[PDB]
């Protein structure tokens, strides 16, 4: 959904990054490694 | 109104009294929840 109290440029970065990393995000849907942003965190950020 | 009433008088009839209705403030309490993907906000206020 479109942001109401957020930054427009930051919001666009979330959506473009969400689309660009679709193969990795769902292949590693439940994977977590040290010193790497987990796919679960990226999915939460993209949805909001 | 007086000019209209003068020229639109029927035979044997007249307007013997003119009454103006008075305003009473009607403060309506309204709570509305929008969809999560609203685009224009000023438009909804005009529509409401």
């Amino acid at each position: 959904a479109r942001p109401l109290t957020l930054d427009s440029l930051d919001f666009l970065s979330t959506q473009r990054g969400y689309l660009a990393q679709q193969p990795e995000l769902t292949y590693q849907r439940n994977n977590i490694r040290i010193d790497k942003v987990s796919a679960l965190q990226k999915r939460i950020a993209a949805r909001l | 109104l007086n000019d209209f009433l003068k020229d639109n008088r029927n035979l044997g009839e007249s307007v013997s009294k003119i009454i103006w209705l008075q305003p009473v403030d009607f403060l309506l309490q309204l709570d509305i929840e929008l969809d999560d993907d609203v685009s224009d906000l000023a438009d909804i206020f005009a529509q409401v």
